[PDB]
């Protein structure tokens, strides 16, 4: 055949040097970064768990003793404690990057070690809206807002002293107290402005970024709404990690999820390519499924 | 453990046998008297032709 | 499970690298510029650190934790048949048995000095004094009977002393000029802070680089891809006119002492730890009775007993 | 390394089987002793450096001189030494002859 | 002259089941200038 | 006054130090008969004399 | 005693080691403190 | 310790409730020790496992009261601060190599 | 056993990052040492402590073994305080 | 000084590997039971523990 | 490079203990068996008590 | 430490062939001396300062 022009691909994923036009990418200027790596809120709010397989288990006491009184020479009755038991799993993160090697060797070499953050990133945020917000095909049957909603803990209304007071006495309704707030950065416009008419002070701190003295954290996901807002105590959030992210490079195996312009998959070898694989192991854990609340516009 | 349950036979005017099953370790061997004295003997005898 | 797939499904058989005889692993690092072509380009060390810590560290890991005596056995059988079995894992410390003795053997007894100058000798002998350099070189000649190198940094102190310290190995490493001199053009020390009472995910590194004319600063984390960021007051000028960490070789190859026979100590703990799994499952002997019979499970009972 | 499982004892002068056995970690030993010291001496050269630019010794001085004198930490014999010492004409203040016994 | 280039779409990542295929995908760049 | 009984295959096998670690909360369930008696004349008090009743 | 089916008490205070399910509690993680104690 | 009756008395300080945090620094200077113990009388149980908590810096020991179960919320004891005449953190670890290996 | 002496999380080294102010501020994070020592480093020394003491293993493990007829015959043997006493 | 004894480490070598795989590979002992018989794969679990 | 490197390689790799049973790879099957691939160092044993 | 089940004793004097047998004890021991020193000159200086 001895055909030179450069492999089509399907999906497009693979970089590639030559563009199929004849332009040669090359003197190329290595792209700059506008943003910074979001933390997974996760992370920063829940109790974190060493685990050492893919599943853990708890134990926890149920039931206390009983007392009786007995008069004088009385037979003492009997009592018994109890307990229950709970259980979480891990769930595995990935996604791989295909670089043909004329791309690795004369356009951008550093490529590999550019992607590693945007990559840490992307596992987080697909973590933080599975747990959050049950949203991006949540392997869990666990989350924050499907606990709420078997609950039914849900406040309607806007953000008011009213009903943010509310919000928080929703907790300690069943002995819980609140910990901390997960909002959209959207609306703290709405936080900025509410006071009370009494003692008049604010109930956010615009200096501190906290709410009636409680830390708030925001969400970057598009899946919470402007005037949402989310409250629990967080402490009974826990979380695993059974693998950080690991990285593998590889030169010989093939991609079959990708596919040549003739339809056979793309063997790395063959082709002269390398690819990136990245992979993580997280697991989650609502420990009580009733320590969480929400207010939600009407 | 090992079970080895043999084969019952039935024959066609009823009557039952059974085949022979067995089981045990096998190893290789050879000849390390013979051969060890016939090297040594090679060996000490280079070292007497050549002193 | 067609081999050609098993990266793409993740399948691929885990830890199979060598380690030990790797070819990138106990590399000397070299570099074609001077210092400056190389402070001007921080990135390259960015490489540098990157290639120690997916080729050097490994090895380094390993050959410690056979001197923890945390051999292959124990690990390994965690993945044993834990049914309603005995454990039976086990590990020998061979590695710290001859890692003591020839260390012991070379560095017991304190190295002693002479001089023709006695303003020189005295001078020495306040800093050895101060320094406790007894115990410094003991501790240096046990990293080089482990990892086979070792490293020392010297730094004056805040309260204006001329201090000593070790380096450790799995965090330290040199940069070397290129000609056949050899040089040390740079030396690193990277660190992963840790909170106690989490994983960082980030994995956060502490990074120190040593230049023939000062220490400079910065952090970094190991999903970033190692980005150096100067940290707040990144230089701190040295008074020395070289760079301050030294590097010590076991031999020519810089190989450990007992990192040759870790497949020898491997193959006695699996032999022991059969002979152990033999002694738990068996039964040593049993009274064994043939033939059409009734045996009363209440009258098994006296087989203790009767005569 | 001294096999222990397979090991016999000669006499009582422990020192001199040790050089035996230990002849073979001696030829790997001299090795190490001689990169030992090729890095003492770079340690040596940093030490000069930094006393004289604060000037805490006279510019003059030059520590490669500096001879490093090894030995081995095999067992010696007290009593034996001192009969080899002060026979062949050595001296001993009494106190620190007394010193030496416990 | 001066000439920027900024990087446009982060990858994505997926829920993948043990021994199931990790699918691919890409980032890309961004020029412009001033 | 109380009894908790206990098959001694659980004492073995399940959880050996159970009378160990339940002696407190059963200290618990007596502090809770006793508050609960005095303060709120609930739970069968003994006593003709409590918070309530003043 | 020999009884393959667990003992059934009344009261039920009685613990065991089997369930009334035929679940074992061999090798039981011991449970934990989820609440603070009260005085 | 410098003692009630005014002598300087040393006391062995058992692993199993005593440690160490040390500077970041290279040089890993004794910031800090703690030693906490579960005070008992000899007849009830508390599920509140109830520690003692005392706390040594460079210039005084600082005492606390803690239990598990609120999860180790220290409360300053009636009278918590006591200083010391040192000018360093009075507890010494000893290792018996430098893992700290048995 | 295993799990407790050859544990990452156990033997470590404690540091701290702010001077002694920052930490006698801050006195929360000597609960979080007190508890990382309880729930890692403690049960290592406890068990080297209960071998000193000949309490091995094979004498409290008592969750696998049998006494419906014969006796338990478990044994310790007591080598940790030979050896340490020897050394010391 | 060893180039001309490489053979012989290569032997040596092959031959203590081979002693590995045949420790490896084979189990040291097993209980051999034969003929027509029910054992019931509990039952067997006792074997440790029977007289 | 063609002819004197190659074995100046191997005497290397033997001193490093690089025998051929551990890169010989060729032949050990990749099943459920174990590898035991062997290296014993008696080039440098050799080389370090000559020299 | 020494394997008395495997012990035999030349002569009469114990200190020299104690001397031998653990050589490699002292070769740790002198280790954990240095360490040991290490603390004593830290106890000296608590002790100086409050004198």
């Amino acid at each position: 055949s001895n055909n030179v022009k450069p492999q089509v691909f399907n999906p497009d994923n693979v970089m590639m040097h030559e563009k199929k036009d004849g332009t040669l990418m090359n003197e190329f200027t290595t792209p700059i970064l506008q943003e910074v790596m979001e933390n997974s809120k996760i992370m920063q709010l829940g109790k974190y768990e060493p685990m050492e397989g893919t599943e853990k288990k708890f134990t926890f006491w149920a039931d206390k003793p009983g007392a009786y009184w007995v008069g004088e020479g009385q037979k003492i009755e009997t009592s018994k404690a109890t307990w229950v038991n709970a259980t979480m799993r891990a769930f595995k993160l990935g996604v791989i990057l295909p670089v043909t090697k004329e791309f690795l060797n004369y356009t951008y070499s550093q490529f590999f070690e550019e992607m590693k953050p945007m990559i840490a990133e992307a596992f987080y945020k697909k973590f933080d809206e599975a747990g959050i917000l049950n949203q991006g095909n949540n392997p869990f049957g666990k989350s924050i807002a499907q606990s709420i909603e078997k609950t039914n803990k849900v406040i309607k209304g806007d953000f008011t002293q009213d009903n943010i007071i509310d919000l928080e006495a929703l907790l300690e309704d069943d002995e819980l107290e609140a910990n901390a707030f997960i909002s959209k950065t959207q609306n703290r416009s709405l936080l900025r402005k509410i006071v009370d008419p009494e003692t008049k002070e604010r109930i956010y701190d615009r200096n501190s970024d906290s709410l009636d003295g409680l830390p708030v954290v925001n969400l970057k996901s598009s899946n919470l709404k402007r005037g949402e807002l989310i409250t629990g105590d967080f402490d009974k959030l826990i979380y695993g990690i059974p693998q950080l992210i690991e990285y593998k490079i590889d030169e010989t195996a093939q991609l079959s999820t990708v596919k040549n312009e003739d339809g056979t998959p793309v063997n790395l070898f063959e082709q002269d390519m390398v690819a990136l694989r990245a992979t993580m192991h997280v697991a989650l854990h609502i420990a009580d499924d009733k320590a969480f609340a929400k207010l939600v516009p009407a | 453990v090992l079970f080895l349950e043999p084969t019952v036979y039935v024959d066609a005017e009823g009557r039952e046998t059974e085949g022979s099953v067995d089981g045990g370790y096998i190893y290789k061997q050879y000849d390390v008297q013979g051969t060890e004295a016939y090297k040594d003997r090679l060996n000490s005898d280079i070292h007497m032709f050549t002193n | 499970m067609l081999k050609v797939n098993e990266f793409e499904t993740d399948t691929d058989l885990r830890g199979n690298i060598n380690y030990l005889f790797n070819d990138e692993a106990n590399v000397v690092y070299t570099y074609d510029g001077t210092e400056s072509d190389l402070l001007q380009n921080v990135n390259e060390v960015s490489k540098y650190i990157e290639h120690h810590m997916d080729y050097q560290r490994p090895r380094l890991k390993v050959l410690s934790d056979y001197y923890e005596g945390k051999t292959k056995n124990l690990v390994e059988l965690t993945r044993r048949k834990e049914e309603y079995m005995a454990d039976n894992r086990v590990a020998h410390d061979y590695a710290s048995y001859i890692s003591d003795f020839i260390n012991g053997y070379f560095l017991g007894n304190p190295i002693q000095y002479q001089d023709d100058d006695k303003d020189v000798l005295e001078a020495i002998e306040a800093f050895n004094d101060l320094n406790d350099v007894e115990s410094h070189n003991r501790s240096l000649g046990l990293d080089l009977s482990i990892y086979g190198k070792a490293y020392e940094l010297m730094i004056r102190n805040q309260d204006d002393e001329t201090r000593l310290y070790k380096s450790d190995a799995m965090s330290t490493f040199i940069i070397y000029d290129n000609t056949v001199e050899r040089n040390s053009i740079a030396g690193v020390r990277y660190l992963r802070t840790k909170p106690i009472d989490k994983t960082d995910e980030d994995e956060v590194f502490t990074v120190d680089l040593f230049t023939s004319h000062g220490v400079y600063r910065y952090l970094t984390n190991r999903t970033n891809g190692l980005k150096l960021t100067p940290r707040e007051n990144s230089f701190e000028s040295h008074s020395f006119e070289r760079m301050p960490i030294t590097e010590f070789s076991n031999n020519e190859r810089r190989k450990g002492d007992y990192e040759k026979v870790i497949t020898l100590i491997d193959l006695y703990d699996n032999a022991e730890s059969d002979t152990a799994n033999y002694m738990s499952d068996l039964n040593d002997a049993m009274l064994l009775i043939k033939g059409n019979l009734n045996l009363d499970p209440v009258e098994v009972r006296k087989q203790k007993e009767a005569n | 390394t001294p096999n222990m499982k397979d090991d016999n004892f000669s006499g009582t002068q422990s020192g001199e089987a040790m050089k035996y056995k230990l002849f073979g970690l001696e030829q790997r030993t001299k090795t190490k002793e001689g990169l030992f010291t090729k890095g003492l001496r770079r340690r040596a050269k940093l030490l000069e450096t930094i006393l004289k630019n604060t000037r805490s010794i006279d510019a003059n001085k030059d520590f490669n001189t500096v001879r490093y004198v090894y030995n081995r930490n095999l067992p010696k014999s007290l009593i034996e030494e001192l009969k080899a010492y002060i026979d062949s004409g050595g001296k001993i203040s009494q106190t620190t002859l007394m010193s030496l016994f416990s």
